[PDB]
């Protein structure tokens, strides 16, 4: 699970959503912190 | 009612539908149709004229200038000419 | 008096378990004797001389000398038996439905 | 006085086509299948 | 023609026909359209339609969504996305040109890259990919 | 390793002759033959028997399907169980 | 998930229209006449198609082509923009063609 | 994902960014590549239907 | 001596429903006839 | 064969019965045999043809002077004309 | 070569067959028959024809004094007249 719920699920997100599409780099901060938060967990 | 391709008054246009689709529809078949419109209309506008009725027609005919007619009519489309 | 043989043997047929039906037909698609109504009748005449003549003349292109004398097919409700006797002055394919379901 | 000018013909018969089936009990109950089908997921 | 395109059809009809009235009028039409950003006039949207509507509906369907999306989609599966990748940027001429890939690099800021895969998909062993072995790349 | 069993274990007893898988249009896949000159006769004429039975059974009542078939001539038992995605075919004299 | 021929034909009253080729107030007309048709002669289907083709004859077209029935098939060439094909009642169908 | 829901020189400029954004998020943590030779190439061909539709 | 139609084609109407598979106009099926023809299909040996 | 209704010439109505039979024989299903009855008989003499096959049908349509076969084989029915 | 109706010479309806059927041998198209048999016919005899191939349509016309042709060859129809 703490191995491999994490990296069965980091390598399940999708980083771009559906100009205005700021709103997407906005989007891309979000995501990013995730990974990071579940890679420390898995380090 | 269409008409396809033309130069006359227009109000002789007006004349030759109203003058052909009544007679159209009073008769049945349709060599007598171009003997009575052709004849109406000798009688009508200019002393001489010919006029073909019918489907599936080609042909290849001299119109003096200011006569022709294309109907497209009942899918049986008449051509008249001087 | 052998009308009384055949008609005998129609409940020996019909006596069985299941066997909801019987009936004869020609060469000509025309039933002779039934055991149904008159529609499903006729409707099993016309489909089954069709089918039959296409199965004969399938095992007979296949292999020249080998004939049927027997047919079965199948459903979830009732196996339709085929049976022919292709010969001259007589082909009589008699035909029974019949499923061990009921009863 | 008016001269004299020469025109030709393009008759178009009415475009035609060719259809083929087959109707039967089993064609018959499965289209009703869909159609009622079809009213279901509109209701839904 | 296939099967999941009717899946996009049926949800793209669907979001057409928002209130449920089972055929396309033009007030849905024109809330999709404004929903895009264009407000065009009340009378080149009827010649749309009239060109769009075979039935004389004033109000076209599915068969006739379906329609046009089988023309414009079929009228005109891997050929195009692998084909104009890089090579169809130069239309069966079979020379690439290593600046392009130079260029590809440069933008994307990539950390660390060496360029020894197209020392090392060259089949030709000239300095260039030919597009039967650019699929070989790929 | 089931379904090789099986054909291996019918295709051992006292009366067959041949085993046949075909497609839906044709392409027959896996035969059990020493030679292809009769394999191609079965795949493109019993098929053509298969679902002329389903339209013989299915059309009196809709509900109704064919699952098997078998022709019985004289020196052979052609059993045939048909379905959605292929035909088999299974030859056997009693 | 009815379970048999009967329950079927209680819900089967719809005239579903197979194939068509028709203006809507052309395909409105036409349906209509072959529903009353097929309700007013059951049993007798002949004169079903005597008042189809004949109303059709006077009205619409000079030449006409009904062909009702049960189980059939058919191939024919047929003018663009007028042809009918409806399944009345759950069970007869109608191939209607200029 | 983006191959699939691909003045025109802005939209394929903020396009790129997008791609350059998902590299760089992924910095905070060889097909890389290939990803990025197919997403250029789809952007060329939505490109040149726009300008073979303008004829 | 002037005037001209094609040749035209002629057309009445005409009915046709199928029922059964008797021999020929021997017999009918909405007659009697079809009892007897069984007879005489029933007594052969 | 059996023919219940036709108004026709019989040197062709020979043709329509051996162009119906080898059909009937050959293809194993019921749109091939409209199809065929048609095709074969229609490059051999006229443009236009009508051709429907099945059982317990019915049918009005306006006939054709010389061109109107009603078969029966077998408890399968054809219609075909002009 | 079967003809119907004229009043007209006799050696002028012998260019008016041939002139008719190697114009229908030479051509394929429904509208350049009726061109090349009138613009042949045309250019030999005198300025003015008029000329309608096809088939099922229709015409009367007023009698020309000695210059009248209809055809009828090979379900082609084809008229002639001055």
């Amino acid at each position: 699970n703490r191995v491999d719920s994490n990296l069965g699920a980091i390598s399940s997100t999708l980083l771009v959503e559906l100009e205005g599409f700021v709103e997407q780099n906005r989007f891309q901060k979000k995501q990013a912190e995730l990974l990071a938060i579940r890679n420390e967990e898995v380090r | 009612a269409v008409i396809k391709n033309a130069d006359m008054s227009e109000e002789m246009q007006a004349d030759a539908v109203d003058c052909a689709t009544q007679a159209l529809e009073k008769y049945n078949i349709e060599k007598d149709i171009a003997a009575y419109i052709k004849k109406e209309f000798d009688r009508k506008h200019n002393p001489t004229w010919h006029c073909i009725v019918g489907r599936n027609f080609g042909s290849y005919v001299t119109h003096e200038t200011k006569h022709f007619i294309y109907f497209y009519l009942g899918q049986v489309a008449i051509l008249l000419f001087k | 008096v052998d009308i009384a043989a055949v008609d005998e043997t129609f409940k020996r047929l019909q006596s069985h378990k299941g066997v909801l039906g019987i009936i004869v037909i020609n060469a000509e698609g025309i039933a002779i004797r039934t055991t149904f109504d008159n529609d499903l009748t006729v409707q099993y005449a016309a489909l089954v001389s069709h089918f039959t003549v296409k199965a004969r003349s399938a095992v007979r292109k296949l292999d020249g000398d080998n004939d049927l004398k027997f047919l079965r097919i199948r459903s979830k409700k009732h196996e339709i038996m085929i049976a022919p006797e292709f010969e001259r002055s007589h082909e009589y394919y008699l035909v029974v439905v019949q499923d061990p379901s009921r009863e | 006085n008016y001269p004299l000018r020469d025109r030709e013909t393009f008759t178009e018969p009415p475009p035609t086509a060719t259809v083929s089936g087959a109707c039967t009990q089993w064609e018959i109950y499965d289209e009703y299948i869909k159609d009622l089908e079809r009213q279901r997921i509109d209701e839904a | 023609l296939t099967d999941e395109e009717m899946d996009m059809c049926r949800k793209a009809f669907a979001m057409f026909d928002k209130d449920g009235s089972g055929t396309i009028d033009t007030k849905e039409l024109r809330t999709a359209l404004s929903a895009l950003g264009q407000n065009p006039t009340e009378e080149d949207m009827f010649v749309m339609i009239s060109q769009v509507d075979q039935d004389g509906s004033r109000c076209i369907e599915f068969k006739e969504f379906v329609r046009v999306i089988q023309i414009n989609k079929q009228m005109s599966a891997d050929t195009l996305d692998a084909f104009v990748a890089l090579g169809g940027n130069l239309d069966k001429t079979g020379r690439i040109l290593v600046d392009k890939l130079r260029s590809i690099c440069e933008e994307f800021e990539l950390t660390v890259n060496v360029d020894r895969l197209v020392k090392d998909a060259d089949r030709d062993l000239n300095g260039f990919l030919s597009y039967d072995e650019f699929r070989a790349l790929l | 390793s089931d379904i090789e069993s099986t054909l291996t274990r019918i295709q051992g007893h006292k009366g067959v002759i041949g085993v046949i898988i075909v497609n839906n249009q044709g392409v027959p896949l896996r035969s059990t033959f020493e030679h292809d000159a009769m394999t191609k006769q079965y795949a493109d004429l019993v098929p053509g028997l298969a679902d002329l039975a389903r339209n013989l059974v299915r059309d009196l009542d809709p509900q109704n399907d064919l699952e098997f078939l078998r022709i019985r001539s004289h020196k052979h038992e052609i059993m045939v169980a048909a379905k959605d995605d292929f035909v088999l075919l299974v030859i056997q004299d009693p | 998930q009815f379970e048999d021929m009967e329950a079927f034909l209680r819900v089967a009253k719809y005239t579903l229209v197979k194939f068509t080729d028709m203006h809507v107030e052309m395909k409105e007309e036409a349906m209509d006449i072959c529903i009353t048709a097929v309700e007013k002669y059951p049993n007798d289907a002949e004169k079903c198609t005597q008042m189809i083709k004949d109303q059709m004859d006077k009205k619409f077209g000079a030449p006409w082509h009904v062909v009702v029935g049960k189980g059939f098939s058919y191939e024919i060439t047929y003018e663009v923009r007028n042809l009918l094909y409806i399944y009345v009642g759950g069970r007869t169908a109608v191939l209607l063609w200029k | 994902m983006k191959r699939r829901l691909g003045t025109l020189e802005e939209i394929q400029a903020a396009i790129n960014q997008c791609a350059k954004k998902v590299l760089t998020i992924s910095k905070q943590l060889r097909r890389w590549v290939k990803a990025v030779l197919r997403l250029t190439g789809s952007v060329e061909g939505i490109k040149t239907q726009v300008g073979e539709y303008i004829r | 001596h002037e005037a001209n139609t094609n040749a035209v084609i002629l057309v009445n109407k005409a009915m046709s429903h199928v029922e059964g598979g008797w021999p020929k106009d021997v017999d009918y099926t909405e007659a009697e006839h079809t009892i007897r023809y069984r007879k005489k299909v029933e007594k052969d040996e």
